[PDB]
Parts: C-alpha cells; sequence; structure tokens
RNA sequence: UUGGCACCUCGAUGUCGGCUCAUCGCAUCCUGGGGCUGUAGUCGGUCCCAAGGGUUGGGCUGUUCGCCCAUUAAAGCGGUACGCGAGCUGGGUUCAGAACGUCGUGAGACAGUUCGGUCCCUAUCCGUCGUGGGCGUAGGAAAUUUGAGAGGAGCUGUCCUU
RNA sequence: GGGAUAAGUGCUGAAAGCAUCUAAGCAUGAAGCCCCCCUCAAGAUGAGAUUUCCCAACUUCGGUUAUAAGAUCCCUCAAAG
C-alpha cells in the first residue's frame, strides 16, 4: 500500500540559522550549507518541495583556502561577447568580494532547477559579522 | 640548525620583551619588534637568549635558524645599528644631503632625489661616500638597494653607484 | 640567462639552485646564469 | 570644479589678439538654480541638483510640460525656485561650496577654463552599415552586386551564428556624448552666455552641459 | 604542407583567387619590460616576459605565391568548411563552338596551349542590429539617480633641448 | 596617474657554521591585468536610492467604486522619426 508522507507548504516550517565562516574552508562549510537549504537534514524532506531552511552567513572574509588556491583558483566568466573573458582569483574575490564566493560556491553545489534557484535565494551571506535579519531570529549552527 | 642552537647574547644595557612568538627588543640607540614563528620555542635568560626547535622536521629547522637570526640582528642593531656605505665612482658623479634626504648626481639630466625613512640616517662624506646608518639591517639594506638602483657599476669603466667593498667585474672597451 | 631543460653547471664555480620551483645555475660567470625551461 | 546647464544656440568665430580665428559655439546659460543638494548621509554620494529654463506654473488642466506638474513644483519650492525644464546632478562639484535655492551663474566659469562638454547627438535615424559604421563600399561596377551592404556577417560552420556587437545598419545618433578639453574664450554675463572654444555635441536649442574638465 | 585511410555527406555539403566584414591563437613583425653578449658609444646578435594597439601603396601575373618599385615604427605567422558566393565578383578551373602542337587508322584525346562561353531564391526558426507593447518590481504617480554587470578606447614618427 | 604582477632585479635569511632573491619575511619591476577616461546599465526577478505629488466614500466588512496625483486618445508639430 502507499503509505509515504509528502511534505507541501501547508505542512512544511522553514528555520533561520546562522553560520561563522571564521576559519572555516570554502568547499566545506558550503558542502554542508547545501544540505541546509535543500532540506536534507530533515526527516520530513520531500524532492519536489522546499523544506529546507534559511542560512544567515557570517564573517565571509575569514573563509579559508587550502594550498595555493588564493592566486591559482581562477573564477572565469565570459560576456558572450567575441574575446569577452573575465578571470578573478579566488585571493582577490574574497578581499573584493567576500560574499559572492561562498554564494557561488554554495550554489554550485545545488541542483540546476527552478526549485534549486529558491532554495539558493534563502542564502544570504555577509562579509562582516553582523547580520540584518534579527527579526527572523535565527538560531546559530555549528558545522558538523 | 647550528646557527638556531647557538644561543643570542644580551648586552646589559640593551633589553629584550618576549611576548608570545611576537618579540620586542629595547637598545640605547632605537627599540625594535618582530614577530617570530610561532612553532619556534625562546627561552629567555639575562645573558642571553636560547631559541629551540620543537620539532626536528626540516620545516621547524629551517624557521628555527631563521628566526635565531632574525632575533640577533634585532639586538645586535639596537645595540649598534648597521652601516652601509656607498662609494660614488667616475667624473661628476656627486651626492649632496638636502636635509633628511639625499641628492645625487650621476650622469643623468634630471636630478636624483631619494626620500629618507625613519631608523635611516644619510650622510654624504667628500660627496663620494654615502652612508645609511640604522638600526634594522633589512631597512638599512633595502634603502642602500635603491641608492645603487639609481646607477649600478657598469663593467667597461666602473662608472656608479657602489658598495665600498662590491667587486665590479671589468671588460675591456676596445 | 640561459633557459633550457639540461641546466647544468659549465664550470666548478657554477652553483645549483632551486629558486621558485625553478632550477637554475648561479655563477660569477654571467654566462654560465641558466633557469630550467 | 563647476557645472552649468545651458542651451546651444548655434556657431560663430572670433578673431584672437593675435588675430588668429577661433570657431566658436554660443551657450546660453540663464536660470540655473540648485533644487537640491544629496550627501553621503541621506543620498549615499555627494552631488548638486541643478535646474536651469523655467517653466510656467501648474495649472488645472495642462496638456503639456510648458505648465509644471504637481510633483515638479513641490521639489522646486522645496529649494524656493520656480519650476524648470531641465535638471541634472554634477558630482565633481563641492556640495558645500553651493546652497540649495542658490543662483549658478556664466561668471563661476572663466575665460580660459579647461572644460568638458555633454549633449545629446543629433539624431540621424535608420542609417545603414556604411554611414553608421564608416564601413567601405563594394565595387560600383565590374559586375557588382555589392555597393553599401554590410558584408559578411560572420564565418560558416564554426561559430555558426553571428557574434554579438557585429556591426550592422540600425538607428543612429541620439547618443550621450562628452567631448573633453574644450576652452571657454569668453563669458557675457550681460547675455548670459559663454562662448566655447570648437563645437559641442547635438542640435541647436539643445541643452549642454558644462562642467571643469576631469583630465588634468 | 605533401600524403595515407575511406568513417559523414553522391533523393547535391558550390570548387581557386579577389572584394566586403571580420574573429581567434601566439611559435611576436613593430612598439613596452628584461637576461647574456665576441655589450666602448651609436648600432647589433641571441634568449626570456608580453597579444593592448598597430602592422602601406603600386608594376607583372586569374593568380595564391614570388619578383620588382616606392615607402614604413613595422610591412608577423597561422586557425576559423585552405572564415566569409540564400554577402559580391567570376579572371582561373570544371559543359556544349573553334584552333595549334602532340598522340590515335579512325571516331577522338592531352594536370598541353588558344579564343568564346546563362552565378536562382519574397528569411519560417535560431543568431545579430535597431525599435515598441504587456506584466512584474505589495498604493498610485513625476523627476533626479547609485552602479552589480557590460561595451568602447588602448598605435606610433620626427624635431628641439639636455 | 594608482593598485597588483610577468620576465627580471634584489634586501634580510635558514635548511646547509659557508653560500643562497625564497623556504618564513620584505621590496622593486611591462604598451600587458585591475583601475583611472568614455558610453550603456535595477527584467541587477538580488527589480536598488533620493526628492516631490495624490490620500474618499460606500460595504454583505469579504471588499468595491470611480476619481486624485498623473498619463493618454484626438489634434497643431519637429530639434525626433
Ligand atoms: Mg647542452
Ligand atoms: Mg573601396
Ligand atoms: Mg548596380
Ligand atoms: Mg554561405
Ligand atoms: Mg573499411
Ligand atoms: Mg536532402
Ligand atoms: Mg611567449
Ligand atoms: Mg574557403
Ligand atoms: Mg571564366
Ligand atoms: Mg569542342
Ligand atoms: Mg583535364
Ligand atoms: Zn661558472
Amino acid at each position: 500500500m502507499r503509505q509515504t508522507f509528502m511534505a507541501n507548504e501547508s505542512n512544511i516550517e522553514r528555520k533561520w540559522y546562522v553560520i561563522d565562516a571564521e576559519g572555516q574552508t570554502l568547499g566545506r562549510l558550503s558542502s554542508e550549507v547545501a544540505s541546509i537549504l535543500r532540506g536534507k537534514n530533515k526527516v520530513t524532506y520531500t524532492p519536489h518541495v522546499d523544506t529546507g531552511d534559511y542560512v544567515i552567513v557570517i564573517n565571509a572574509s575569514k573563509i579559508e583556502f587550502t594550498g595555493n588556491k588564493e592566486t591559482d583558483k581562477v573564477y572565469y566568466r565570459h560576456s558572450n561577447h567575441p574575446g569577452g573573458i573575465k578571470s578573478i582569483t579566488a585571493g582577490e574575490l574574497r578581499r573584493t568580494n567576500p560574499e559572492r564566493l561562498i554564494e557561488n560556491s554554495i550554489k554550485g553545489m545545488l541542483p540546476s532547477t527552478r526549485l534549486g534557484e529558491k532554495q539558493g535565494k534563502k542564502l544570504f551571506v555577509y562579509g562582516g559579522a553582523e547580520h540584518p535579519h534579527a527579526a527572523q531570529q535565527p538560531e546559530n549552527y555549528e558545522l558538523r | 640548525s647550528r646557527v638556531g642552537k647557538k644561543i643570542i647574547d644580551i648586552p646589559s644595557d640593551v633589553t629584550v620583551t618576549f611576548d608570545g612568538n611576537h618579540v620586542t627588543v629595547k637598545g640605547p640607540k632605537g627599540e625594535l619588534s618582530r614577530t617570530l614563528n610561532e612553532r619556534m620555542t625562546f627561552k629567555q635568560e639575562e645573558n642571553t637568549i636560547e631559541v629551540v626547535r620543537p620539532s626536528d622536521s626540516k620545516e621547524d629547522r629551517t624557521n628555527h635558524g631563521t628566526t635565531r637570526a632574525l632575533l640577533n640582528n634585532m639586538v645586535q642593531g639596537v645595540s649598534q645599528g648597521y652601516v652601509k656605505v656607498l662609494e660614488l665612482v667616475g667624473v661628476g658623479y656627486r651626492a649632496q644631503m638636502q636635509g633628511k634626504d639625499l641628492i645625487l648626481n650621476v650622469g643623468y639630466s634630471h636630478p636624483v632625489e631619494i626620500k629618507a625613512e625613519e631608523n635611516i640616517t644619510f650622510s654624504v662624506e667628500k660627496n663620494t661616500v654615502v652612508k645609511v646608518e640604522g638600526i634594522s639591517k633589512e631597512q638599512v639594506g633595502a634603502l642602500a638597494s635603491n641608492i645603487r638602483s639609481v646607477r649600478p657599476p657598469e663593467p667597461y669603466k666602473g662608472k656608479g653607484i657602489r658598495y665600498q667593498g662590491e667587486y665590479v667585474r671589468r671588460k675591456e672597451g676596445k | 640567462m640561459k633557459v633550457r631543460p639540461s641546466v647544468k653547471p659549465i664550470c666548478e664555480k657554477c652553483k645549483v639552485i632551486k629558486r621558485k620551483g625553478k632550477v637554475m645555475v648561479i655563477c660569477e660567470n654571467p654566462k654560465h646564469k641558466q633557469r630550467q625551461g | 570644479t563647476k557645472g552649468i546647464l545651458g542651451r546651444k544656440i548655434g556657431m560663430t568665430q572670433v578673431f584672437g589678439e593675435n588675430g588668429e580665428l577661433i570657431p566658436v559655439t554660443v551657450v546660453e546659460a540663464k536660470e540655473n538654480v540648485v533644487l537640491q543638494k544629496k550627501t553621503v548621509e541621506v543620498d549615499g554620494y555627494n552631488a548638486i541638483q541643478v535646474g536651469f529654463e523655467d517653466k510656467k506654473a501648474y495649472k488645472k488642466d495642462a496638456k503639456s510640460n510648458k505648465y509644471a506638474n504637481k510633483p515638479a513644483e513641490g521639489h522646486a519650492k522645496k529649494a524656493d525656485a520656480a519650476p524648470k525644464r531641465f535638471i541634472r546632478e554634477f558630482r565633481n562639484v563641492d556640495v558645500d561650496a553651493y546652497e540649495v535655492g542658490q543662483e549658478v551663474s556664466v561668471d563661476t566659469f572663466v575665460a580660459g577654463d579647461v572644460i568638458d562638454v555633454t549633449g545629446v547627438s543629433k539624431g540621424k535615424g535608420f542609417q545603414g552599415a556604411i554611414k553608421r559604421h564608416g564601413q567601405s563600399r563594394g565595387p560600383m561596377s565590374h559586375g557588382s552586386h555589392f555597393h553599401r551592404a554590410p558584408g559578411s556577417v560572420g564565418m560558416a560552420s564554426d561559430a555558426s551564428r553571428v557574434f554579438k556587437g557585429q556591426k550592422m545598419p540600425g538607428r543612429m545618433g541620439g547618443n550621450t556624448v562628452t567631448v573633453q578639453n574644450l576652452e571657454v574664450v569668453q563669458v557675457d554675463t550681460e547675455n548670459k552666455v559663454i562662448l566655447v572654444k570648437g563645437n559641442v555635441p547635438g542640435p541647436k536649442k539643445g541643452l549642454v552641459e558644462i562642467r571643469t574638465s576631469i583630465k588634468k
């Protein structure tokens, strides 16, 4: 008999969390955050709905890289114009725009679907320690 | 690291204070502060400072040697300072002191001026000899290098700014 | 500078060193200077 | 740094001291007022909003831009100024010097000042690649069936597409253009006119924005 | 590049050169920064970094090439269906005529030559260049704006002085 | 002009009592990179900001209404097409 529970917007409740990016590797922080955004850590996780929780990331500037990624790691973007390839190093990206580095890493670890895009929108990253979502009453989360 | 193992003697006048890895060395001429490697452990005695490598791993051995040498340089520097003499060679080559800054004329249509830095002294003797004196060995060396870079010694005639004890290879003109 | 895959001492004075992940020869004679590449 | 808004009256010539002929553009910069001052504290950047040329006051059944609307009249009234046809910001000018409701005069600029003039270029309408992009015509004889065409628009199977930024026929003119390093030959306080050496972008009766040259 | 192979296309994938318009690589022609020199200076040789921009007009030939003339800072080398024929030309090549040499008994034939010789197509879709409408942007509006992004530009001679 | 760099050139410096531009550290270094200059740009759905304008009655209390500010139709036109 068909007995599997399916989550719906009526029965889904999304919490808010804060994660400190200080002394955390970009990839390993990103991989864990993506799961929280997807709602993989919930027992009521349903694939076709968003059961995941909102996540706030603070101190994005204090994210750490290993080896020579600071210089060697390059981000390429194309403008869709002939010869329109632009490059930023990971270190430079962290300095100029710490938030984008974190966001892009996590968004790359999310599914490329309409739901997936929505799950990425629930991510909020701030380079400083302070965050503007006090009204949301976020709960501090410690990476496992 | 034989160098690392060797203790750094402290002059009685000089006073050294260690704050974790960072070390502040106080001397009559000046006070120098640097941050040593965290792994390296430093034992301070009134007579002398001893630095011991935590492990026999290469990385620690290299840092031990560097740390020891750096600490020794600071203490010696505050005690006596480091002076490097640069001598201009060739006709029409002269040095003149404008305030703190040094002005050099070396076969350039434009006159050359080098800004003075803190904990550095620029002085010219006979208009051909310049002395850079400071507590920091590195800082003295860096500024001296800049002075030499203005006009480096040429092989053919030896004309240019050179270190007093520098040797220049000589090539026959014709 | 001589840039070549075979970097080796041309004379006794030449000294084999590794700088910035590249093997190089340093010597009093400027000619003997080499860089692996 | 100084900025004034004016209309392009037209071009003329003036004879210099040495008898050199100086081509000049006549600009009328009457009725300039500081309508608003923007600061980093409030707006996030420092600039002065300047309105040029008075328009008629609000009327009940205005069908044209000649008469000011209620929203515009309020903004001008806050400055204690009449409603203005053209309003533009000057970030170059220092906010502290100017005050809201202060008249900006031609006398601010002086003769011999190097300036950058901004205006919308004259509109040419729909134009072909030759006129619009300065492309070469094809042969006009020798069996030619190619005269004013754009030429090849790409390669072949490699790419199999036209690249973005391919120069093709389209609407020409109406672009904002800034001519740099022009000079003020003369300033007439009585006529409210500034004489600018050379030619400035746009049609006659077109708004021109005169600023101190950024490059110095 | 010359080939080898015969795997797509023979109910058609137009073939050389030029023109128009480019675009990309760098094994850099010029300009920029360097090392070494059998580098006196002025000039050079060689090697390393560098693709931002630039990189001419003619005579001969269908030519590509090449040679020549006169320049230039320089007259780069390649890829893009040897870029580009629903963008152009059609001189060469590759139909029917004719002729020469040559071969063939002949009809005829010749990467031998010579003279002449029909280049279609109203853009559906993507793409590209311009120009509007709808809705969104949690009230409805008029203006002035920030810039996440994106594009453009980016070259060099000579002379004087020192 | 500025910042960061390439090939380079160093300063201090050990592994390796010497030496060493590099390992830690610290400088300098190109028409090139990122800026500076010019133009576009909030469908930047992450849709931003500033200033100003308009602001009532009904009602089943769910909301509706024409109207406000405003903008158009239509008409005279060009600097626009
Ligand atoms: Mg050999
Ligand atoms: Mg032509
Ligand atoms: Mg015709
Ligand atoms: Mg085609
Ligand atoms: Mg077979
Ligand atoms: Mg078919
Ligand atoms: Mg190269
Ligand atoms: Mg072809
Ligand atoms: Mg033909
Ligand atoms: Mg025949
Ligand atoms: Mg044949
Ligand atoms: Zn040697």
